[PDB]
């Protein structure tokens, strides 16, 4: 699945919420930790995470800032670039094919849905488009709800009239 | 320009004196492929350790930016040394007394 | 079934033939050198950061590798042996052996020009101004330094050129070349125009180091306009490689010590949009411009183009120039060649003056009118 | 940028003013030459078709009984002014029962040769060669379309100006004769013209003090042409 | 050439390099060598090749200009003062710089150069004509008098190419109409446009 | 120094409108017109009936007198407002000075109106031209040209729309000095033009005549269709 | 073979054997891609389409003894357009299916162009990779797209070798492409696409929604006739959503109420009226 | 029937094809070669036997040459064989032959020659004089002593021929052509441009007397692409290069440079200018007779009736092409095909023309003009 929107819309704090409560195996991954100094250990990185992910369980990974990662743009002279572009190569070769069964929950999330190719929004790959959209005037006011409830709070001050 | 934003923290620096890593923040990149995110995670690192650390970066807007359309090869991994930061600044693992204090030119 | 019988039989004849034929079918100039040069030795070559005082004690890294603290071989010259100055070092011993001269560029010094085109002043008629004030600028202090020293003035390091398109530019900088006897360098103006940052500054350096270590040189740029025309500046951050490019060309062109025994003769056509810092002289002395041909000097650069031809000995030359007020020696060119070509349309040998009338009433009016086209008339 | 008619250059102009004279170039050629027997004038026609009428294009025009014209550029711009100066001539013999002069008529063209305005239209796009005999003889009078005008004793307009004026410096003196210089005019025509000079090609507009009548030669033209 | 300090001097587009970061490693291993050498007098040529007035935008922008000129800025003043660097820089234009390259004193005398009035042009020729023998039969406050607006460099090309200007005569030593076709040649610019100012 | 506006000069000394707006009339339908010694015909190309609807409204010949012809090119809506304004100045003409119209004064006041309508602020100028033919003075045959730019330019036969420079040619080796009148010459001069025409469909040909005294007299197509089989018998002659 | 890896001793350097299983780079690119995989019995509700570019593309490829025959120049370049969601490349990948043709879909990667060459200098070893994989069909997507087809078309016009290299590009907005593009003698059968009818939505329906796990008791035309007009992946969604609707209320049967809410989901892409004007 | 000599001439050419000790000095040259001969890159020649070479990731050494191979073969930036154990100069290696050689150096003649033509008979005379006699015969130039024209320019309608007499020159040639499409000249990266045109003349001066022709080369000063770093400060760059390019210096060679475009009005002045381009010759629609020869050669090798006359594809259209008449052609045999049959009748010619006239001459929707 995909999540993105006006950041600062709780992207992360979902992610939260169901790593609290899930059950099986849980893997957070930063998106800018694949490029590293010795030159060739990113396939094998990715490669750890889906044999671990089938391994297991039917489980969930959360992969955060894959912007880091998905980047269409390349130059294949820097040589800098070639090691990202296989990472999305690896990525791409070892997503379409899991094993249809074994249900490996990839969460990925952006803030930016510009600089992702679009080989990677594709069906089978990544099938949902959900953003994280600002709240409204009722939503603020659960949200005062929910947060007010742990500070003492004098009981006669409205907080609706700043919603 | 020219507030003394520096010396308010140089002030800091010589009130409460424990462990001030007061990086430049230009000085980091070098030429290499992922040596300064390594560098990020030591000083992650070594500030969760050293309980009461005081995390400093001046001149931030060189190594922040905005964002681009893919332009400069560079960028990409200026980018990602960010994304370094934004992730474990916060990541799932909360800091604790981990304060850090920032100034820039132009915000 | 004709032509199909005839390829298909012939190439089956001709396969065939060439089956039967398939079937039919079933040093001493240095050996002993090498032999003696496998007791030689694999001589890597290096880079030197420092020495230290009092011992050589040579810290070098290779260029990729590390960095090693080596001693010299004693066989080297035991001073020339100082800072940046690539040498040769022994794999197994780390003992370095000679000095030789360093990395150039992998492709800059491909632009040095290794010969000298026959185009001499001759061919460059009716500049007769252009012409002194050129030879009196590069050809005189560089190989008579006669007048200049021994009275105590300096000669002018820097001479700007322009005009119309066809005029000349490419000519008198071919020109010198024939007489040049001196180490003359071609610089496109778009040779600054790489894809990486700060690069055109290590093209300028290594141009300004190839100028220094060969003595009482030339270097030609042309073309200046994509060097940078001027220091703009806006909110978007455009003409910025260029820029820096430019200036530190300004830079290590003059000042702080400046080039020394350099001639640089500079063109372009445009030179209304360039910035002061190169219009400034001392940097670029002589403003030598062109002009169109106005006068006989046409009919000169007729006899250039009419002299290397066996013609018609009843013909004017001034007449055709009265017909070509505005033209350029190029269009001259076009002209003469093309009237020539008239001739070589016919079976003669030798042109006409109505051959010339031809090419005159054939490129001018053809190739100077139809483009554009008029379908109007409006004006007449 | 420059861009309009209501912004200076860094250094000087107009910069429209300079593409009405960048758009004197385009006209045919035509040459007049002031001599104190008499203005002698001459024009190219440029014929396209046989098709194409001669007599019917104008080049030579009459303002007054004793003052002609030719023009070089824009036809329509010319028609206009031509018309204006027919009517301001005929206003001038109305409220004073005498000629109006030359060089005020050509004041009186030039007041509106520039009154270029779209609000508070363009510049015009032609020059134009005024010849005329006024109490001190004859008069040859040369415009632009800035409005800059002058006297010139022997003037070439139009394409290939350059060479006709050259030429022409060759070739004049002060105390030239009327034949001579009619002939003097029709050699630089005819170095200048691409076509073989005939009957149909030029015609001439010739002004006296005693034949003030009949700025023209129609056919004996032929016999002025045949005598080169 | 006067004082014997241990003098260093930098250009502009010398310190911003191909890769990323090579620019900090430049200055910083240039404050520390000037700073081991402590009567340090630091020159910088076209501080505006790396000064630029920095922009927010998108979809373009170079970058590493600004990080080797932050490290230039910070290295040389706020947090770790030093107090053995002297600086010299010296720019052709002005406001394409940032405020935090000056702000009062990241650098701290803020002087222009002035153009040479009238005097200081006749003393310029006196001082470049030195060199030159002359028949002095020259004022020079004519020439001072006359060329407006000159640099020194052009008073310089209207001294060397008076001397060749007397070489094409070549007989004799300098005279006034020599320098008079130096200016000549130097004043324009020509124009010599003119038309229809009448 | 653009292809806007109509007011500003080329930096070589041209006006784009002016010269692009002839286009419009270059890719425009075809229409000739010659003058005999007494009688005056002309015609126009592609009729084009579309097999549904009438074409008595499309006629792209006219008058404003009884003793001038119209022609155009170009789009039809400016030679519509053109033709009815020149209506009303004939008619103005006659309420003045008592004369039949010169076709000369006509033509000077549409080409002037064009001038002065291109003159002015951003008015886009008529992209036709008129082809006007009259004999008024003791009979004598005249047929002006106009132009977008405004210039009346007169001819002694004439073609522009599409493919003029070839339907002018096929004119210049016809035109010899003995074409009318002759007027049953000048009949099949203009059936050689129709037949010289860019398709000379044969029964999309249209058109009209004055014999310099009469009235306006629209043809027949079997007429038309003799004259093509007298063609084809002087073309099966010259074998 | 070229670019084949071999079993190379490490000690003399000298060859052992032949290792398999070289390199696979169209199918990598094909794997970038992940096209819809396509045949005949899904894009029905049109067959005229269909049969036009049968008679343009499989008759090339079945026969080109009836186009050289008679001695005529067999087409090269169709060029289509219409709206999108019509099944602008369902259609070609099935009849380069049905035909046995390598498809080819170079789109804007950096990729693509790492996978075509090295990203050197141009696209033009695609046309390696077209001769040599001879039965080619090659698709593009909706004005730097154009101009590689400007280059690949000013090429193989004639100036290059054999055929079965067509190429298909399917888009809107006709006039935007230039039109000495759309000369005559470079490209010929501009092939409309039309918005999906009654009864070709409702077949539409018929085949996004036949192989699910429906109410015993449904009705499709009332489905049919209340879309005024959908894509055609938007029907595929009305159908999943439907099984979604079935799912929330914990059945795996699919009434028709759940039909009724997803034509209400898919809705939101047109309402807004107070906009009649027009 | 012509399938059997087909496929046997294909079959035994390819096997002909696939058809391909006594010297002890030359086993001995054999072993002073290593048996692993490793491959690197020149950088400087010194002449005392040794130069200086390049590895592949970057070690640099003085390696000598086995000198039977000559080391005037050797050039900076060319690949070399070279030792392990004492790394060598082995010999020469055959160079890379890159893809811009197998894209651009097309060596074969492509189609028919000067007999499918329309409409010339005098530009090709021209282009002839101009080019292959420069190639072919270059005696005159000796018998007068004048220097050849050297750029031509093809202009014109679109569908006029462009393509066919590149195409024509190509064909009847003895150098190696050259082919540019003119939409090529922009990348995405910063300086792109003059790198294309100095590795392009570069190869074109290297290897013989050659042809470069480029089309469409109006296609850099009147397009504009989202996908464009800097830009008009690029493009212009771009234009300056190949500016500096075909007119500069050092006797250029002999490389006839031909372009073609479409528009001729939105060019560079300093580019059509001679000394670079001396030919500039006009492509009108020429005439209404030779549609006639381009309906012949178009239908020289096809079954057909009688059953038309060209007079009657003569009085239809006003514009006259190739472009036209090929269209006409395949519209036909569309037509031929639709109907199952041979021997084209007049229907099929007539259905084809007004078909063809419509798609694509009409302009605009009506009404406009009419
Ligand atoms: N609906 C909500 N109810 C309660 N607290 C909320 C709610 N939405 C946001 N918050 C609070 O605001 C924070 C949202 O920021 P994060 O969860 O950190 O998202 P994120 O990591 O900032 O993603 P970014 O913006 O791309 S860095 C949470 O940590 C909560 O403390
Ligand atoms: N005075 C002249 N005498 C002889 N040949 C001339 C003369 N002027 C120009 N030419 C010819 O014109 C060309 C001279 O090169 P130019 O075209 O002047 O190059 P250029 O001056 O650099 O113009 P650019 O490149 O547009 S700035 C050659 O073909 C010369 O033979």
């Amino acid at each position: 699945v995909l999540m993105y929107g006006p950041p600062g819309c709780g992207k992360t704090m979902l992610a939260k919420a169901v790593a609290h409560h899930t059950t099986a195996a849980f893997i957070r991954v930063v998106g800018s930790e694949f490029v590293q100094k010795y030159l060739g250990e990113g396939p094998r990185m990715v490669r750890d995470v889906f044999r671990l992910a089938k391994e297991n369980a039917p489980a969930i990974i959360f992969i955060d800032e894959i912007d880091a990662i998905a980047t269409k743009r390349f130059d294949a002279q820097t040589g800098a670039d070639r090691e990202v572009q296989r990472i999305l190569l690896e990525l791409l070769n070892q997503m379409d094919g899991f094993d249809q069964n074994v249900n490996v929950k990839v969460i990925m999330a952006t803030n930016r849905a510009d600089t992702l190719d679009p080989a990677l929004l594709r069906p089978g790959r990544l099938d949902r488009k959900i953003e994280f959209p600002l709240p409204d005037r009722r939503q603020k006011r659960l949200i005062f709800s929910t947060i007010t409830s742990k500070m003492n709070l004098s009981e006669e001050v409205d907080l609706e009239d700043y919603v | 320009p020219g507030t003394g934003k520096t010396l308010l923290a140089r002030a800091v620096a010589s009130q409460l004196d424990c462990n001030f890593l007061k990086v430049v923040s230009s000085s980091i990149v070098d030429k290499y492929i992922g040596e300064s995110a390594r560098l990020i995670r030591e000083m992650f690192n070594y500030a969760r350790d050293h309980q009461p650390c005081i995390i400093f970066m001046d001149e931030i807007d060189a190594i922040g930016g905005r964002r681009f359309s893919e332009g400069t090869s560079a960028d990409r991994e200026i980018q990602r040394t960010l994304m370094e930061l934004l992730n474990q600044m916060d990541g799932f693992d909360t800091l604790h007394r981990v304060k850090m204090i920032m100034a820039t030119n132009r915000p | 079934q004709v032509e199909d019988d005839i390829q298909q039989l012939l190439k089956k004849i001709n396969e065939l033939t060439g089956i039967k034929e398939s079937d039919t079918g079933l040093l001493a100039a240095d050996k002993q050198t090498l032999q003696s040069e496998q007791p030689l030795q694999v001589a890597r070559c290096t880079k030197i950061i420092n020495a230290d005082s009092e011992d050589p004690k040579y810290i070098i890294n290779v260029k990729q590798f590390a960095k090693f603290v080596v001693d010299l071989s004693d066989q080297v010259a035991p001073t020339d042996i100082e800072e940046g100055m690539r040498v040769g070092v022994d794999r197994n011993k780390y003992q370095i052996h000679i000095p030789l001269p360093p990395k150039i560029d992998p492709t800059v010094t491909m632009m040095q020009v290794e010969e000298k085109p026959d185009v001499t002043y001759s061919d460059v008629g009716g500049c007769k101004e252009q012409i002194e004030k050129l030879r009196e600028v590069v050809e005189t202090p560089l190989l008579h330094p006669e007048r200049f020293v021994n009275l105590g003035i300096e000669p002018p390091k820097g001479v700007l050129l322009f005009g119309p398109p066809g005029t000349g530019k490419t000519l008198c900088a071919r020109a010198v070349a024939n007489r040049t006897d001196a180490c003359f360098i071609r610089v496109i103006g778009s040779e600054l125009v790489q894809k990486y940052v700060g690069e055109g500054a290590r093209m300028v350096r290594e141009l300004f180091e190839m100028a220094r270590t060969k003595k009482a040189c030339l270097i030609f740029f042309d073309e200046i306009d994509a060097i940078g025309g001027a220091r703009f500046d806006d909110g978007a951050g455009g003409d910025n490689e260029v820029q820096r490019t430019m200036l530190e060309l300004i830079n290590q062109l003059d000042g702080f010590d400046p080039r020394g025994n350099i001639k640089v003769l500079m063109a372009t056509n445009r030179p209304d949009t360039l910035d002061p810092a190169l219009m400034r002289p001392g940097r670029l002395d002589r403003k030598i411009e062109f002009s169109l041909p106005d006068l006989e000097g046409r009919t000169h650069i007729f006899k250039i183009h009419a002299r290397s031809m066996s013609v018609e000995r009843d013909i004017r030359f001034e007449l055709l120039a009265r017909l070509c007020p505005n033209s350029t020696g190029a269009e001259i060119r076009s002209v003469c060649t093309e009237a020539g070509m008239f001739a070589i349309r016919a079976r003669r040998k030798i042109a006409t003056e109505k051959d010339f009338l031809e090419a005159v009433n054939k490129v001018i009016k053809s190739y100077a009118k139809f483009s554009a086209t008029p379908r109007y008339m409006t004006y007449n | 940028y420059d861009r309009g008619v209501n912004t200076f250059s860094p250094e000087g102009r107009l910069f429209q003013v300079e593409y009405a004279i960048e758009a004197i170039k385009l006209g045919s050629t035509a040459i007049g030459i002031q001599t104190s027997e008499g203005v002698c004038l001459a024009v190219e026609k440029r014929i396209t078709s046989p098709l194409m009428e001669p007599s019917s294009i104008e080049k030579i025009v009459e303002i007054d009984a004793h003052i002609g014209c030719a023009m070089s550029g824009l036809i329509a711009d010319a028609k206009t002014l031509i018309d204006k100066a027919r009517v301001e001539t005929q206003n001038h013999w109305f409220t004073y029962n005498e000629t109006m002069t030359v060089e005020s008529v050509t004041q009186a063209v030039s007041n509106l040769a520039l009154q270029f305005g779209e609000e508070d239209s363009r510049p015009f796009g032609v020059a134009l060669l005024f010849g005329g005999v006024d109490e001190k003889g004859p008069q040859l009078f040369h415009m632009d379309p800035s409005g800059t005008f002058v006297q010139c004793d022997a003037r070439a307009i139009g394409s290939a100006s350059e060479g006709a004026q050259s030429s022409l410096q060759e070739v004049y003196h002060k105390s030239m004769t009327l034949k001579e210089a009619i002939k003097s005019s029709l050699i630089i025509l005819k170095q200048v013209m691409e076509e073989k000079l005939n009957a149909t090609n030029i015609e001439l507009a010739t002004v006296q003090p005693g034949q003030n009548f009949h700025m023209f030669t129609k056919e004996e033209l032929e016999e002025v042409i045949k005598d080169i | 050439a006067q004082t014997k300090a241990t003098f260093l001097k930098l250009a502009g587009p010398q310190l911003v390099q191909m890769f990323i970061g090579d620019g900090a490693k430049l200055v910083r291993d240039a404050f520390a060598l000037a700073k081991e050498k402590a009567p340090s007098i630091i020159f910088i040529d076209e501080l505006d090749a790396i000064g630029t007035k920095r922009f927010d935008s998108e979809k373009a922008g170079d970058r590493e200009v600004q990080r080797t000129m932050l490290e230039l800025l910070n290295q040389l003043d706020g947090f770790q003062p030093n107090t053995q660097v002297k600086v010299i820089a010296a720019t052709n234009r002005v406001d394409i710089l940032d405020p935090a390259l000056l702000r009062s004193g990241r650098l701290d005398r803020k002087i222009e150069f002035p153009m040479p009035n009238e005097e200081a042009r006749a003393r310029i020729m006196q001082i470049h004509s030195r060199k030159m023998n002359v028949s002095p039969d020259v004022n020079y406050e004519e020439l001072a008098r006359c060329t407006d607006d000159f640099n020194g460099a052009q008073c310089k090309a209207v001294c060397v190419e008076a001397g060749m200007i007397a070489l094409r005569r070549g007989a004799t030593e300098l005279t006034h109409e020599d320098y008079m076709e130096g200016i000549l040649e130097v004043q324009a610019k020509k124009k010599a446009n003119l038309q229809y100012y009448a | 120094s653009y292809d806007r506006a109509i007011t500003v000069f080329s930096p070589d000394g041209h006006l784009f409108q002016v010269e692009y707006a002839q286009e419009a009339v270059k890719k425009g339908s075809t229409a000739v017109g010659v003058r005999g010694r007494d009688i005056v015909v002309l015609g126009v190309e592609k009729k084009s009936v579309a097999k549904l609807q009438d074409e008595r409204t499309v006629r792209k010949i006219c008058a404003l007198d009884d003793n001038v012809c119209m022609a155009f090119a170009g789009l039809t809506a400016d030679a519509r407002i053109v033709i009815n304004r020149a209506r009303v100045e004939c008619q103005s003409h006659r309420l003045t000075v008592e004369d039949p119209v010169t076709v000369e004064y006509i033509t000077r006041y549409i080409a002037s109106l064009k001038q002065r309508y291109t003159q002015s602020n951003g008015r886009r100028p008529f992209g036709i031209s008129a082809l006007i033919v009259g004999f008024d003075f003791d009979g004598t045959p005249r047929l002006y040209q106009t132009d977008p730019s405004g210039t009346y330019h007169a001819w002694k036969a004439n073609a522009i729309g599409r493919g003029a420079k070839s339907v002018r040619e096929f004119l210049e080796k016809n035109y010899t000095d003995e074409a009318i009148e002759t007027d049953d010459l000048t009949i099949k001069l203009v059936i050689k033009a129709l037949l010289e025409v860019v398709q000379s469909g044969g029964k999309n040909i249209e058109l009209a005549v004055m014999r310099r005294d009469q009235s306006l007299k629209i043809l027949n197509p079997e007429e038309i269709e003799k004259y093509v089989a007298e063609i084809e018998k002087e073309k099966e002659e010259n074998e | 073979t070229p670019n084949c890896r071999v079993a190379l001793r490490n000690d003399s350097y000298t060859l052992h054997k032949i290792l398999p299983n070289k390199v696979d780079p169209l199918v990598s690119l094909m794997m970038v891609e992940k096209v819809p995989d396509s045949t005949y019995e899904m894009i029905g509700g049109l067959d005229k389409q269909i049969k036009e570019i049968k008679e343009v593309i499989e008759l090339p490829v079945k026969h080109p003894e009836l186009f050289e025959a008679l001695g005529i120049a067999q087409p090269k370049g169709v060029l289509l357009y219409g709206p999108p969601g019509t099944g602008k490349t369902l259609l070609a990948r099935a009849v380069a299916h049905h035909t046995d043709c390598t498809f080819i879909r170079v789109s804007g990667s950096e990729l693509v162009q790492k996978f075509i060459g090295e990203g050197a200098r141009m696209v033009r070893e695609l046309f390696v990779m077209a001769r040599e994989h001879a039965p080619s069909i090659i698709f593009m997507d909706e004005s730097e797209v154009q101009r590689t087809m400007l280059e690949l078309l000013n090429q193989l016009d004639g100036f290059e070798a054999t055929k079965n290299i067509k190429v298909i590009m399917a888009t809107n907005r006709i006039d935007i492409l230039d039109s000495a593009l759309l000369r005559p003698g470079r490209i010929d059968r501009k092939i409309e696409f039309p918005p999906p009818n009654e009864e070709a939505r409702l077949d539409i329906l018929k085949i996004h929604s036949r192989k699910m796990n429906l109410t015993r008791g449904i009705n499709l035309r009332k489905i049919a006739e209340l879309m005024p007009g959908a894509s055609g992946a938007e029907v595929k969604g009305v159908c999943t959503e439907a099984g979604m609707y079935a799912l929330r209320e914990r059945r795996v049967h699919v009434t028709q109420e759940d039909f009724e809410m997803a034509v209400a989901k898919v809705m939101q892409k047109d309402s807004e009226k107070n906009m009649s004007i027009k | 029937l012509e399938r059997i000599k087909d496929y046997l001439l294909m079959e035994e050419e390819f096997i002909r094809n696939q058809e391909q000790k006594q010297e002890e000095e030359r086993s001995k040259v054999d072993d002073l070669r290593g048996t692993p001969m490793s491959v690197g890159t020149l950088e400087e020649i010194i002449d005392d036997n040794h130069a200086i070479v390049s590895t592949s990731v970057g070690s640099e050494h003085y390696v000598s040459i086995l000198s039977f191979v000559d080391k005037d073969l050797l050039e900076p930036g060319c690949s070399v064989l070279l030792n392990h154990k004492v790394h060598a100069v082995i010999g020469v290696l055959m160079d890379d032959t890159d893809p811009l050689v197998t894209v651009m150096k097309v060596e074969k003649a492509p189609q028919e020659t000067y007999a499918d033509i329309g409409g010339l008979d005098n530009q090709i005379q021209e282009i002839k004089e101009s080019v292959e006699l420069p190639l072919t015969h270059p005696e005159y130039y000796e018998e007068m002593g004048i220097k050849p024209p050297k750029g031509v320019i093809l202009y014109g309608p679109p569908g006029t021929g462009k393509t066919l007499l590149a195409k024509a020159v190509a064909n009847q040639t003895s150098a190696t052509f050259l082919r540019v499409v003119g939409s090529e000249l922009i990348q995405k990266y910063l300086g792109d441009g003059p790198k294309l045109v100095r590795e392009l003349f570069r190869v074109a001066e290297e290897h013989a007397p050659s042809i470069v022709f480029i089309d469409e080369i109006d296609a850099i000063g009147t397009k504009r692409y989202d996908s464009n770093s800097g830009g008009e400060r690029e493009i212009q760059r771009t234009m300056l290069e190949l500016l500096n390019q075909l007119d500069g210096f050092d006797s250029r060679g002999d490389v006839k440079v031909i372009m073609a475009t479409n528009r001729i009005e939105t060019l560079d002045p300093a580019l059509i200018r001679p000394g670079r381009i001396d030919r500039k010759i006009e492509f009108p629609l020429p005439d209404e007779k030779t549609k006639k020869r381009i309906f012949q050669i178009h239908t020289s090798r096809m079954t057909l009736a009688d059953d038309v006359t060209l007079d009657d594809l003569i009085m239809a259209k006003d514009d006259l092409s190739g472009a036209d008449i090929k269209a006409i052609c395949t519209e036909a045999g569309l037509m031929a095909l639709r109907e199952r049959r041979m021997k084209v009748t007049n229907e099929d010619f007539k259905k084809s023309k007004e078909n063809v006239l419509y798609k694509k001459q009409e302009g605009t929707p009506e009404g406009l003009y009419l």
